[PDB]
């Protein structure tokens, strides 16, 4: 039970709607990309840092 | 930063942050000219550091663009890497920060 | 172990190298982190990250400094990355040791300990040294 | 806004004073071993 | 008899249907103000600005949400802790862009919990009872207090407090251990230990106590049924009850005094929550969970890895990702 | 105070929260200044006093264009300060050439509805031209201005894609990677673009102080309002104000 | 955008544009980081690679030292959402 | 305003006036109960609780 | 490889005692003396320390800030006249806030004492009557403190 | 490829033995490995597309894109007014179904 | 070109025929912009009705 | 118009509260 599809597709076509969940939606694309490289270290996972995904700043 | 970014020639009170607000200078919900990014919520701040930049009406452009004392950037300097922040057993850091410093 | 092909750096531009001992190691880490560590920690620059402590920021720089001689006189004599200015009021050294009173109980062969550790660095943990938190 | 901040001042007051001076009518005695 | 005294007479009843007392003039009016408040919030509030930096967040159901992602926004960045009534606002328009209702639902209602347990004791007192309920009610109290009020004043802004939502509970929960690593904290361990062992001991008595019912019904009624209210008996045919406890265990350990094993009941969650909500106090001033990044290394100096840097890789990745636009330097002091 | 000189004998802890730093100050005097060489306008100030938005609207049985008034969503963040310029003469007139300064702050209105117009009130790159030789009262002067985007480069939209950086695709639908078209029908969101608006200001001068030099007055501008990185289409912005300036 | 064309003129490869790139292209070219960059990425579009030599206020040294790595410049169509962050674009 | 440090709030004179009627509406209600207490040395008592009526 | 005994170290006493990591040592792992047992570093004023003390460096630096602060000094009248207290009470705070240092690392004699003790007391006064607002005594204590820094200079 | 066990997964393109030679970067600054700086072509054999090569960029990132969820197809996506998200075949839910029960 | 009495509204007219006309989201029936519509507006009424 | 549905179910689970405690069983 990952994703609420009504607010995927209006988030979509609608750059400015936002609320809580899709928050918590890139937090979790956040997690998978930075741990899955050492996580699971027999799939030889190469991520260059051009490629991690990452906001402002830090 | 504000100073570094100054000494590398930039005009520091024009420039333009990612949500268009303002990367260094700003205006607190009253009028006073502050210091910009996340710290926005501490623009109550008063430190014998900063004051002498300050006048009647917040932070003072004429004063902050050409006289600035090296004193004041070894406090600054000083203060931004001793916060206090740190762990139970007394890491220091943030908390994914690797053992080197103990301090809390 | 901690052979003595891990312990050899260069010490001067020439391409000489030496072998530090052992207590040397220990005393570089221990001085390192109780003088540098602050603002140094891991390879980096805190309050500048355009100038790191990776071997290859060293090597690009005028008066370059990847090797212990220069990182001496470094200590001794602070410049910009084109070593055009001096910056010893708003760094610490030898030469502003009145600014900074860390630096007074200092002799010889705790810069040439600090310079061997930060020489030694990059051969052992490789890429995490000024890498950042990627790594 | 200045009224709104008048009269929520009144209720405020109102029902502040009726805790203060309920509690100082001889409380303690309100029990039934009176 | 004066006015004052019928008043005094009517306030301290017994006879009204819910015990009003003195500490209900103080209960009443707060609660029933944040309820009408967080209800017409939660239906039909428009987006507010949380971060400062001009992006609001929708958090009402008329404005495109369910149940589960609906929430009660906290009050912008730019506020900080300074106080918003309505009345300091240029209009009601300004108020709700800035996230007024917060400061306001949150406010009142501790006040309301905190009037509630004064209640617990009065009416305690008024009935000849012993007075201390509401020194176990302390606890979820404590918490609440503790996150809802301490967190932000700690880290200086009302906008860092719990979102009055589902989602919101989620998000706090994760910048939490993103931030400050908890998980590695004893006191969090401490709280998961009292809930875990509460809902086992209340497991255990539930059985042990069903189990030792006395045959009065027969077939075709439930045994419910067999008790009366004012019925005498102990509540456990003691001889079946003890040695089923100490034949299944350890024979020394079973616990043959009534007092003594309430009193446990009582104390282990109650204790273990004080703990859970004096660690979230504490850790609102940055005195985080135990850190153990790379503490093995092998004779040469490399280093080797635990489940502690596979957290931390995990931390990392949710520390890189929240508040997107909101940094513009590189640490999150 | 009003003025200048009160206003340099206050103290900042005097002024906090009052809402006098978010004002502009009066000036007082008829008189004249005319500038010589290699002067400079510096410590300007804009303050707004009136906002509205250009719409359509039903008088009585027709639609026309008029612009409605609208309330500051926002506080008190959007007084422009510390605008700084080079002034020179052509063939008898004044030019400004504004040069830097804090010439831009965001501000957000809302119309009768509910609708919510951010815009980014700016008077950056100016070039005014005036009517006389000196600045006394009845002077005026105006041009054009250039306005930027209201959001950078850098900049991320709730689901992660931005201008220079972020993702360029919406990884929530990967149904939509088939076929020899693919997500064609979101490159309008999917593209980011980052394109200049203009804006025109005119300015009036009503007191000028020599012994201090210093001018005030009022003036009027219109610009374009925010465009949500090329995804929408800009409204246009009217305000009205005050603003003084020190020709030292 | 979605497609950029010049994107490795950015610092990524051996030639630096001159009228997007960020302060940091230029710290692989020795004795130019903190005094030369600086002005350079201050100043307005440039036409030309020889247009960098009218800045008003170069001194000389800066002179030779552009001078020096000259063969590793190019200057194409400014791009706003570029041009706007060259001293500070979110990168440490 | 918001940050200024007046007392209690109050920037007004209506605020301070409709406060000084509650504390003394609620005062003077009281009184009416309580406003014949005496202090000579005969209304004391020697306990925990003051049982002496009023 | 097939068998090896790991090495052992008892509290630094027992065992090797210099094995990259140890605590517990207070010294006795290196050929040098500390400072105390809980230090790492050495004595300041050893033989073989860098650093001296009073050498050209420090008085030149001193010097040269007592004098950039007497310039600076010489701007308060000016203020006082404008009646722009805050820059009064900046000015003193900005540039001079290493004029203390300065000034008591270059005093010796007795009466360069007194004479240091008098310029603190006539600035202490001129900050206090500033922030004060009085307009008289202000100008009188920048007079003062503008004589008394000259005097010290010329006892140097 | 994507595996089954994620989400969203980055595009990376990799040579015969697992050395990456080109991707598409998140943040275009100081990136080494895209496809406009090094060049790759795509050529299609077998299929409707048989025979054709694509050159530029935007086209080769766009079936790079594709190529990651394995072979590419040609849908119909209006007769049902499909979403976007994938759904599960039966062979999932009856074991769903009746795990659960027992 | 788009009045009330072609969007379906049964209620309204009977609350606009004897005096309501204004709503607290700052528009009017005729109209205008509203700057303070007071207690008595479209939403004060059903609200009252409620209680 | 899921709104409605939505406000529809929360007020009535409100009114079996109420009714749970304001008409309830004698516990005599
Ligand atoms: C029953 C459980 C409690 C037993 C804990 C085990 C005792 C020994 C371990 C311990 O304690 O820890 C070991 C330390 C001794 O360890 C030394 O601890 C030091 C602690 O750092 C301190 O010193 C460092 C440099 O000296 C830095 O300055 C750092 O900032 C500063 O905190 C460093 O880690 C040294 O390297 C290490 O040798 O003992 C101590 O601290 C000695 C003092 C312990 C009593 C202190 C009272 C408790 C603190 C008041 C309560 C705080 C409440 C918190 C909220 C709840
Ligand atoms: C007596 C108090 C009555 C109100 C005083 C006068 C208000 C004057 C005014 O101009 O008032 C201004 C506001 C008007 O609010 C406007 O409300 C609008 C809501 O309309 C929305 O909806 C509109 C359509 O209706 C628009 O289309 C658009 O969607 C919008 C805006 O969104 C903003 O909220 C704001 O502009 O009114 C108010 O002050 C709100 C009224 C008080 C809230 C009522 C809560 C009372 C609950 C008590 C329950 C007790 C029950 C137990 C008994
Ligand atoms: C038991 C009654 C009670 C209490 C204690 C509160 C308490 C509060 N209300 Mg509330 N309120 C109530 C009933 C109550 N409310 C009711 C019935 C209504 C409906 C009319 C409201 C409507 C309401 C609104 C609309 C608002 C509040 C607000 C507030 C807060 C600030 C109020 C203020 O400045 O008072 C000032 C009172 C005084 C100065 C007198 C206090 C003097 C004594 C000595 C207290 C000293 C205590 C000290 C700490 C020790 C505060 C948390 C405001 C808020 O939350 O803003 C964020 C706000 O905007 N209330
Ligand atoms: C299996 C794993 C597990 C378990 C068992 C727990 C267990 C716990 N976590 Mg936890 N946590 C975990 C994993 C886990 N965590 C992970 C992985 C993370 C990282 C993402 C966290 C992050 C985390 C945070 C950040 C926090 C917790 C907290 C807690 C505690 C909850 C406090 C509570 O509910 O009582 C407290 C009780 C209340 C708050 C209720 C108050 C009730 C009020 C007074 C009255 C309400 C009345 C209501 C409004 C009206 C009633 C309706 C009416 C009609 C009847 C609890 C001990 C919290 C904590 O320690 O609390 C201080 C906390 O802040 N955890
Ligand atoms: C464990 C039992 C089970 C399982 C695994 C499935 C599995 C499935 N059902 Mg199904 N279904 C079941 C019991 C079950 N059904 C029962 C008891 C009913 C009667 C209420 C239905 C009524 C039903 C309908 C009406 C539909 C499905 C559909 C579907 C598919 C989605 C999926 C293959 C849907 C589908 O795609 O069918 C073509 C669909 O429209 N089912
Ligand atoms: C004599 C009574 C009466 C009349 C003439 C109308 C007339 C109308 N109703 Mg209506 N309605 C009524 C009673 C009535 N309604 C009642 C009692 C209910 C509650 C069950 C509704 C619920 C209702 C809804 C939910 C809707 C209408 C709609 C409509 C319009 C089609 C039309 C104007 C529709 C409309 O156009 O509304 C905008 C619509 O959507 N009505
Ligand atoms: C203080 C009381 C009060 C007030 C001021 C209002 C006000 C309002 N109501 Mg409301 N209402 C109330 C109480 C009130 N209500 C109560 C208690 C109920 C429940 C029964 C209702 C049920 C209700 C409904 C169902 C509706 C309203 C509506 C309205 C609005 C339009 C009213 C209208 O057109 O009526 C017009 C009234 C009449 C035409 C009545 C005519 C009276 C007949 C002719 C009497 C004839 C017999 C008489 C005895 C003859 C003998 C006398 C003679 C000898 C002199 C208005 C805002 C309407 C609206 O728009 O809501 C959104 C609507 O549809 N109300
Ligand atoms: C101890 C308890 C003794 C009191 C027993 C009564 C307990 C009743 C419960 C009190 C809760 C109701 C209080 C609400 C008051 C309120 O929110 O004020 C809100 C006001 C803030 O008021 C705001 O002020 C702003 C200032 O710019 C603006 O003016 C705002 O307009 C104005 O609303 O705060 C106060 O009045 C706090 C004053 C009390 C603090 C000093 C206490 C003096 C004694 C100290 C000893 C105790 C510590
Ligand atoms: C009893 C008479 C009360 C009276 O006329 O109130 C007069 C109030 C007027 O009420 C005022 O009206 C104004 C515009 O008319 C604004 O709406 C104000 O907010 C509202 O308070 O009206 C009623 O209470 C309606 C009475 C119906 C009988
Ligand atoms: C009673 C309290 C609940 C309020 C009623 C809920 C049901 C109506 O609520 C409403 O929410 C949105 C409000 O913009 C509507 O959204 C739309 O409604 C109309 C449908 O004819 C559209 O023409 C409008 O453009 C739009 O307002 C939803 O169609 C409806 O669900
Ligand atoms: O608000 Mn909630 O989270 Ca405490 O850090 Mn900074 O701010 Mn925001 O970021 Mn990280
Ligand atoms: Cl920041
Ligand atoms: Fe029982």
């Amino acid at each position: 039970a990952y994703d609420f599809v009504s607010q995927e597709l209006r988030a979509a076509e609608d750059p400015e709607f936002e609320t809580f969940y899709t928050k918590n939606i890139l937090l979790n694309e956040g997690i998978r990309s930075w741990m899955a490289a050492q996580d699971q270290p027999h799939e030889n996972f190469v991520f260059p840092e051009e490629v991690l995904p990452r906001g402002n700043a830090l | 930063f504000l100073v570094r970014d100054q000494r590398l020639g930039a005009n520091v009170s024009s420039a333009q942050g990612p949500t268009g607000l303002g990367k260094y200078l700003m205006r607190s919900p009253s009028g006073e000219i502050i210091f910009g990014g996340e710290t926005m919520r501490f623009w109550d701040l008063r430190a014998p550091w900063v004051e002498p930049l300050r006048g009647p009406n917040g932070l003072d452009i004429n004063k902050i663009k050409n006289d600035i004392q090296p004193w004041q950037e070894r406090r600054a300097a000083e203060y931004m890497t001793h916060a206090p922040l740190g762990s139970l057993n007394s890491v220091g850091g943030v908390a994914t920060e690797i053992n080197s410093v103990n301090y809390v | 172990d901690l052979d003595e092909a891990t312990r050899t750096v260069v010490t001067d531009s020439s391409g000489n190298t030496t072998v530090l001992t052992p207590e040397q190691v220990k005393r570089g880490k221990r001085l390192f982190n109780a003088t540098c560590g602050a603002c140094h920690t891991g390879g980096i620059t805190k309050t500048n990250p355009n100038v790191g402590l990776d071997p290859e920021a060293l090597s690009l720089a005028t008066p370059r400094r990847d090797n212990i001689s220069a990182l001496v006189d470094y200590l001794k004599n602070p410049t910009t990355y084109d070593g055009l200015e001096s910056i010893a009021e708003i760094h610490p050294s030898i030469k502003s040791a009145d600014i900074y009173p860390r630096m007074r109980s200092l002799t010889d062969e705790d810069l040439y300990s600090i310079a061997g550790h930060i020489m030694l660095q990059p051969k052992i943990v490789a890429e995490k040294w000024g890498g950042g938190k990627i790594y | 806004m200045l009224t709104l901040k008048i009269l929520v001042y009144t209720t405020v007051i109102f029902f502040v004073s009726l805790f203060i001076f309920g509690f100082l009518s001889s409380d303690p005695s309100r029990n039934p071993n009176r | 008899v004066s006015l004052w005294e019928r008043f005094c007479a009517w306030i301290t009843s017994t006879e009204n249907r819910l015990y009003i007392g003195w500490f209900g003039c103080l209960m009443f009016p707060t609660l029933l103000t944040a309820t009408s408040c967080f209800i017409i919030a939660f239906i039909a509030a428009p987006p507010v600005d949380i971060d400062g930096i001009r992006e609001p967040v929708a958090g009402s159901l008329l404005y495109g949400n369910n149940i589960i992602s609906g929430a009660v926004i906290p009050s912008s960045n730019a506020i900080g802790m300074h106080f918003y009534p309505i009345w300091e606002a240029a209009s009601v328009d300004e108020w709700l862009y800035n996230g007024g209702p917060y400061q306001l639902i949150v406010l009142h209602f501790l006040l309301g919990v905190a009037s509630y347990m004064g209640r617990e004791w009065e009416l305690s007192y008024r009935l000849g009872m012993r007075p201390w309920i509401f020194v176990a009610f302390s606890a979820p109290v404590a918490a609440a207090s503790a996150v809802f009020l301490v967190y932000p004043i700690g880290q200086g802004s009302f906008s860092d407090g719990m979102p009055l939502g589902i989602s919101g509970t989620f998000n706090f929960m994760l910048v939490f251990q993103a931030e400050h690593n908890i998980l590695m904290h004893p006191f969090h361990m401490a709280g998961v230990a009292g809930v875990f062992g509460g809902s086992l001991f209340s497991a255990m008595h539930g059985s042990l106590v069903t189990s030792s019912l006395i045959r009065e019904t027969t077939e075709n009624e439930s045994t419910n049924y067999g008790y009366k209210f004012g019925q005498e008996e102990e509540t456990y045919n003691i001889v079946a009850a003890h040695g089923y406890f100490g034949r299944l265990i350890f024979q020394y350990a079973s616990f043959n005094n009534s007092r003594a094993l309430h009193f446990f009941l009582a104390l282990w969650p109650v204790l273990g929550i004080w703990l859970t909500a004096m660690g979230i106090s504490t850790m609102a001033f940055n005195l985080n969970g135990f850190n153990f990044n790379q503490s093995v290394v092998d004779s040469q100096g490399r280093v080797i890895n635990t489940w502690a840097d596979i957290i931390n890789r995990a931390d990392l990745g949710m520390e890189v990702m929240h508040e997107r636009n909101a940094h513009n330097f590189p640490l999150d002091l | 105070a009003i003025t200048k000189s009160e206003l340099n004998q206050l103290s900042y802890l005097q002024v906090k929260g009052t809402g006098l730093a978010n004002r502009c100050s009066e000036v007082i005097g008829e008189d004249t200044i005319t500038p010589k060489s290699g002067a400079r306008l510096v410590d300007m100030c804009i303050e707004p006093k009136a906002w509205a938005v250009e719409e359509e609207i039903g008088k009585a049985g027709k639609t026309e264009k008029k612009f409605v008034n609208s309330k500051v969503m926002t506080r008190q963040t959007y007084t422009l300060e510390g605008i700084e310029g080079s002034l020179k003469t052509d063939g008898g007139k004044i030019v400004f050439t504004e040069e830097e300064g804090i010439d831009y702050a965001p501000t957000t209105v809302q119309l009768p509805g509910g609708e919510r117009v951010p815009f980014l009130f700016t008077v950056k790159e100016l070039v005014a031209t005036g009517n006389g030789g000196a600045f006394k009262p009845g002077f005026q002067m105006g041009g054009d201005f250039s306005v930027p985007s209201y959001r950078t480069g850098l900049f991320l939209d709730p689901k992660g894609r931005g201008g220079v950086t972020g993702y360029d695709m919406a990884v929530a639908l990967p149904g939509l990677q088939s076929g020899e078209e693919g997500d064609a029908e979101l490159f309008k969101e999917n593209n980011k673009t980052f394109e200049v608006g203009n804006g025109r200001i005119e300015m009036e001068v009503n007191k000028v102080n020599a012994e201090e030099s210093e001018i005030g007055g009022v003036f009027v501008a219109s610009q374009s309002g925010d465009t949500d990185m090329g995804s929408k289409v800009p409204k246009k912005i009217l305000t009205k104000g005050i603003f003084y300036a020190k020709i030292q | 955008v979605v497609d950029y064309e010049n994107v490795a003129l950015l610092g990524g490869s051996q030639t630096v544009d001159l009228n997007n790139a960020n302060v940091r292209a230029y710290l692989r070219m020795p004795g130019m980081y903190p005094a030369a960059a600086g002005k350079i990425v201050t100043h307005g579009p440039y036409k030309s690679v020889a247009d960098v030599y009218n800045i008003p206020g170069l001194t000389n040294a800066e002179k030779e030292v552009i001078k020096k790595y000259e063969s590793r410049f190019t200057a194409k169509a400014v791009a706003p959402e570029y041009a706007i962050d060259r001293i500070n674009n979110g990168l440490y | 305003t918001e940050g200024t440090n007046e007392w209690f709030g109050v920037d007004d004179i209506r605020v301070l006036a409709v406060l000084f009627i509650g504390h003394y509406f609620i005062l003077s209600l009281w009184l009416g109960q309580y406003g014949n207490a005496t202090e000579d040395d005969d209304a004391d008592f020697f306990g925990e609780i003051d049982y002496t009526g009023s | 490889a097939a068998g090896e005994s790991p090495r052992f170290s008892v509290f630094g006493v027992i065992g090797d005692g210099t094995s990259y990591s140890e605590g517990a040592a207070y010294g006795s792992d290196q050929s040098a003396e500390t400072y105390s047992p809980y230090s790492v570093y050495g004595k300041v004023g050893s033989k073989d320390a860098l650093f001296e003390a009073g050498n050209a460096g420090e008085i030149a630096r001193k010097k040269g800030y007592i004098v950039e602060s007497q310039k600076r000094l010489k701007n308060l009248p000016g203020y006082v006249e404008k009646k722009q207290w805050f820059n009064v009470k900046d000015e003193l705070t900005r540039y001079m806030y290493e004029t203390r240092g300065a000034v008591r690392g270059l005093a010796q004699t007795p009466e360069q004492k007194k004479l240091a003790k008098a310029f603190f007391q006539a600035i202490e006064e001129a900050s206090l009557q500033a922030t004060l607002k009085n307009g008289d005594k202000c100008a009188a204590a920048s007079a003062d403190s503008i004589k008394l820094l000259d005097q010290f200079y010329a006892s140097l | 490829r994507m595996p089954a066990f994620f989400e969203t997964f980055p595009v990376i393109l990799v040579d015969k033995d697992g050395i990456i030679r080109a991707d598409i970067p998140f943040r275009r600054a100081e990136s080494k490995y895209s496809i406009e700086q090094v060049g790759v072509t795509v050529d299609f054999y077998g299929g409707k597309l048989n025979g054709q090569t694509f050159k530029d960029a935007p086209t080769v990132k766009k079936f790079a894109r594709k190529a990651q969820l394995g072979e590419v197809f040609e849908f119909d996506r209006t007769s049902l007014e499909s979403d976007g998200v994938f759904r599960s075949s039966p062979r999932g839910w009856y074991t769903f179904g009746h795990a659960n029960f027992a | 070109l788009n009045p009330m009495w072609r969007q379906g509204m049964f209620v309204m007219p009977f609350m606009t025929r004897l005096g309501i006309t204004d709503s607290w989201g700052g528009w009017s029936i005729t109209g205008e912009s509203v700057s303070n519509p007071g207690l008595w507006s479209f939403e004060g009424v059903a609200l009252s009705h409620i209680v | 118009m899921e709104a409605l549905v939505y406000t529809f179910l929360l007020i009535g689970t409100l009114m079996v509260i109420f009714f749970a405690v304001f008409f309830r069983d004698t516990p005599r």
